[PDB]
């Protein structure tokens, strides 16, 4: 008909005729096409799908049903390809499944459906729905899985994970990362495991970590990768700072031979999540108190206005066990530096002999003691192996180390599952405070709002980092009620008035 | 219809309506929820433009509305060295 | 849009708009001269539609306006010329822009028709007077005016 | 006993806790936006923190270029004196 | 102050501007002092030292407008048979609001949008009205 009206009609009638060729042939049978449209998408018949698209595009109200059907098909395919995974390499398989679904449907839309941006938006919505697929009355697992995927691929291991493929795998990972919609959880988890990967030297490549930081920056603005970039820069600058301290000590008038090698990793307290919750008054030994006080003097002299907060649960060392006739060398953790110093003077010690040498809570003492009882540096003098009031301890003379470099902190590099829920609670309270601030700002600014509208206003500003639930923001409202920030209006409970 | 331009120093600079509507943003300020069609004050407040610059801006308003249709070698607008680079930001903030 | 966004520049600085508004753009001896002639109002309007840099400056300092005002057939093709000028004025072409010799497009008119067309297409523009005062008095306008006002002063 | 070598980690924070240079909006310990480009020329040591009497902190390049034309502290409009 | 490019935190000025902006789209009352101060706020945002926050302002006002027409859509769609009168009331408010915001976003419209496929604020609010109010309700509105 386009050819026929080309060689039989005036130019002004080229379009109208074909319009009447459509409204009587494709529009009038929309109910026939749309009812078949669902069956076109599920079996993925590209030959029929392209013709259905180029037909329904002319009709005013034909495209949106096809868009909705494609979105539903993509969502169902994503659930089928992602919901059957069970552990093993689940963080990698989830990302690979979402990447494969996205890659299949992008080329399906581009090659077949003209590369239409409406179907691209439908694909984006379907992938947002499948990525954030959480079990009913449960917690979403997508940010944890993606963060574990990054941690698994970016760690140093001899599994053949070459460098020349990571920097292009991460560009593909950004595609699934853009659909998280819960980016606060991923940011916190990636910050924690980035701290673990950088402190212990588990990062396979510093430049690859910096590539991660820049990719997340390009994905979610600068403020997303603020703490992460400060972490990376601190770890990069720490070597130069150690080199500076290497000649600061020789530049003093009196050559103070400390007797130890110093490899301080000085870090920003406002970026790293390393928080010492209890008091835990560490009794620094005589071989380290001079070093720590002289380093404190160094910052009090060189980097003015920089308060130091020494935490001892990320630092390690090596102590010469000369009482056992040198059975190789061992790498050990700092909290039991006290535990083993009292054994230097007296062979047999107890809780009374160790309380005056440690001076902190019993929770730290019990776990640090069990860290040595199980690995058999310290044996129990009496039969009562369980923790009691006296609990006499002795150094194991008979036991000898076998491995040349004996490491007791393997337990250290294991992201225990129990701390995962602690980080989840930390994220929960962080977003609770963020929503508190958001409601205070909006309520102070506007001075009048409705119950159904205040939630929408809060979502409008809180969409940047996470998805606020309607039930949990309801609980947030009573928190402002308790803090006399808001109360229900006298005329109706729907309205709110600032006080 | 006789609007009042107030500078950052409180200097009232009452000028005619069609004179002050040459600048786009003064028209925008008088439009919207700034009309008050009561012909009482038509007050616009310039918290930033200094008086020695708003005076030159009002003189420009009069000079433009007088010489907008001449095209016969209109006299040059006298801009002092010190008024320039501060009259420029005023002529930007008050478009044209 | 993509073509201008990759910024194609002739060896003399003549961007696509400058070549579209120039009668000196060569046309080959084939049937093109019977259809495609320059300057073209439709080609200029199409270029201005697709985000062309209207105030683009070549090596001599000229812009699209400085080139179109020099049109040598200002009556027989007047409408086309007329249209082009208003198109430039409808796309933010600055009528006070000075080239490397400090010649406003009125000083480069070489024609009464283009001169009066551009005169009728201006505005009084106290911004232009202030920028001319800043340029003539050699006042250091660095970081003391908005970012756009720096290139605005650079125009004059 | 005796220690052959000791690994240590310590967190530092300013006594006056301030987060980001309000001029460039980047963090103070991060590179300024002017020096965030052309990293070959920069040695990652010129972007020193520049404090002031007003208890505000900026990148040295940011506040140095801001004081090139003006003489006022960016956030709190008072005279700027380096501390 | 003065018209020189100062540095302004975008959150503070945008929260100051949104109280006025939200009262303009729905035709509430705003004082001459506030309405005239918002022009200086927009000028300071579009000129802000060292890089202009014009694109940030446009993105945030686009986000607000799409988060405002969605609310009006949810309020109009929930009306079973009064959707015509609710749509007419909201359109009578929103057309004047869009015109007044085009007036108030004069510097953003001229010095930024025209200087650059971006859309003017008066054009953006109307184009977003059809995309988020009329197109979803196209099958419904005409049906009655
Ligand atoms: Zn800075
Ligand atoms: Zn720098
Ligand atoms: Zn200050």
């Amino acid at each position: 008909e386009e050819i026929r009206c080309r060689k039989y009609l005036h130019p002004s009638s080229y379009t109208k005729v074909i319009h009447e060729c459509q409204q009587r042939m494709v529009a009038d049978h929309l109910q026939f096409l749309h009812a078949e449209c669902h069956n076109i998408i599920r079996q993925e018949k590209k030959n029929d799908m392209a013709n259905m698209y180029v037909l329904l595009r002319a009709v005013s109200t034909g495209l949106p049903h096809m868009i909705q059907e494609l979105q539903n098909h993509i969502h169902d395919e994503g659930l089928r390809a992602t919901s059957n995974l069970t552990q093993e390499n689940m963080p990698t398989l989830f990302v690979e499944s979402v990447l494969e679904v996205h890659g299949k449907f992008v080329q399906l839309i581009n090659t077949v459906l003209n590369g239409d941006q409406h179907f691209m938006s439908a694909l984006d919505k379907a992938l947002t729905s499948v990525v954030n697929y959480r079990e009913p009355k449960s917690v979403c697992k997508a940010p944890e899985l993606l963060a574990k995927y990054c941690d698994n691929l970016l760690k140093k291991s001899a599994k053949g994970m070459t460098e020349n493929e990571v920097e292009d795998r991460l560009t593909s990972f950004i595609t699934v990362f853009k659909y998280i919609d819960d980016k606060d959880v991923f940011q916190k988890f990636y910050a924690r495991m980035l701290a673990k990967r950088l402190i212990h030297g588990l990062s396979m490549s510093m430049d690859s970590e910096e590539a991660m930081i820049n990719k997340l920056k390009q994905a979610c603005g600068y403020e997303f990768t603020s703490k992460l970039h400060r972490m990376y820069t601190d770890m990069s600058v720490s070597a130069d700072l150690n080199n500076k301290f290497n000649n600061f000590i020789k530049n003093q008038d009196t050559v103070i031979d400390l007797g130890i090698s110093f490899q301080i990793y000085v870090l920003q307290a406002g970026a790293w999540p390393l928080t010492q919750a209890p008091s835990s008054t560490f009794a620094i030994p005589q071989e380290l108190e001079k070093s720590v006080q002289m380093f404190e003097l160094f910052y009090s002299q060189h980097f003015s206005g920089r308060k130091l907060t020494w935490l001892h649960y990320l630092c390690t060392g090596e102590v010469k066990m000369n009482y056992l006739g040198k059975p190789y060398v061992a790498m050990v953790t700092t909290y039991q530096m006290a535990v083993l110093l009292a054994f230097n003077n007296s062979e047999t010690v107890s809780y009374k002999e160790l309380q005056d040498s440690t001076q902190m809570n019993e929770k730290e003492l019990t776990k640090t003691i069990k860290s040595l009882l199980d690995v058999k540096m310290i044996n129990h003098d009496s039969e009562k192996e369980d923790i009691d009031a006296e609990s006499s301890f002795s150094l194991n003379m008979n036991f000898s180390s076998k491995r040349t470099k004996f490491k007791i902190t393997t337990s250290m590099q294991k992201d225990t599952p129990q701390e995962m829920e602690q980080t989840r609670s930390a994220v929960d309270e962080d977003r609770k405070m963020y929503l508190q601030a958001a409601i205070v700002r909006i309520m102070k600014a506007r001075k009048v709002l409705r119950h159904n509208a205040l939630i929408q206003e809060v979502i409008s500003q809180s969409r940047a980092r996470f998805n606020p639930s309607i039930s949990m923001i309801k609980k947030c409202i009573e928190v402002l009620i308790d803090k006399q920030y808001i109360e229900r209006s006298q005329a109706s409970a729907d309205e709110y008035s600032y006080v | 219809m006789y609007v009042k331009l107030i500078s950052s120093d409180g200097h009232e600079f009452i000028v005619k309506r069609e004179h002050a509507l040459t600048s786009g943003t003064i028209k925008a300020m008088l439009s919207g929820p700034g009309q008050f069609a009561e012909n009482e004050t038509n007050e616009v407040n310039f918290r930033e433009i200094p008086s020695h610059v708003l005076s030159k801006v009002c003189m420009y308003f009069t000079y433009k509305v007088r010489y907008t249709n001449s095209s016969t070698e209109i006299p040059e607008f006298p801009i002092a060295p010190e008024i320039a680079l501060e009259l420029l930001m005023a002529a930007n903030f008050l478009d044209c | 849009y993509n073509l201008i966004h990759l910024d194609p520049r002739t060896r003399e600085g003549f961007t696509l708009l400058h070549l579209a508004v120039n009668s000196n753009t060569p046309v080959d001896d084939f049937h093109t001269n019977d259809v495609c002639s320059f300057p073209n109002a439709l080609v200029t309007k199409l270029l201005l539609d697709c985000g062309a840099e209207v105030n683009a400056v070549d090596n001599e300092g000229n812009s699209a306006l400085h080139i179109i005002v020099q049109y040598n057939r200002p009556i027989s093709d007047f409408l086309t010329l007329h249209s082009i000028i208003i198109s430039l004025v409808e796309a933010g072409a600055h009528t006070d822009m000075t080239n490397k010799q400090n010649k406003t497009p009125l000083d480069k008119s070489t024609t009464g028709v283009s001169e009066i067309l551009l005169k009728t297409q201006m505005k009084m523009s106290l911004k232009c007077l202030a920028a001319r005062a800043v340029r003539a008095n050699d006042i250091n306008y660095q970081d003391q005016i908005p970012r756009t006002l720096e290139e605005f002063v650079g125009f004059h | 006993f005796e220690v052959k070598k000791w690994n240590a980690v310590a967190l530092w924070a300013w006594d006056i806790v301030v987060d980001n240079c309000a001029i460039c909006r980047n963090h103070i310990m991060d590179l300024c936006i002017e020096c965030q480009a052309n990293q070959a020329s920069a040695t990652s040591e010129e972007c020193t923190v520049a404090w002031g009497v007003c208890n505000h902190a900026f990148h040295f390049h940011c506040i140095s270029r801001w004081l090139k034309t003006r003489q006022v502290c960016p956030l709190d409009n008072r005279e700027w004196e380096f501390q | 102050t003065s018209l020189k490019p100062r540095v302004v935190d975008f959150d503070e000025t945008w929260n100051k501007l949104l109280t006025t902006i939200k009262a303009v789209v729905m035709l509430e009352y705003v004082e001459r002092a506030t309405w005239n101060d918002r022009f200086s706020d927009i000028y300071a945002l579009c000129v802000a030292y060292p890089e202009p926050l014009g694109e940030r302002l446009y993105t945030e006002t686009k986000i607000f407008l799409e988060n405002h027409v969605r609310h009006l859509h949810k309020r109009v769609l929930e009306s079973e048979e009064q959707v015509l009168v609710m749509y007419h009331r909201y359109w009578e408010e929103y057309s004047k609001g869009a015109d007044y915001m085009d007036c108030l976003y004069r510097y953003l419209n001229t010095q930024f949008i025209k200087k650059n496929p971006l859309m003017e604020i008066g054009e953006l609010a109307l184009d977003m009205w059809r995309k988020l109010m009329v197109e979803p309700l196209q099958a419904i509105l005409i049906r009655m």
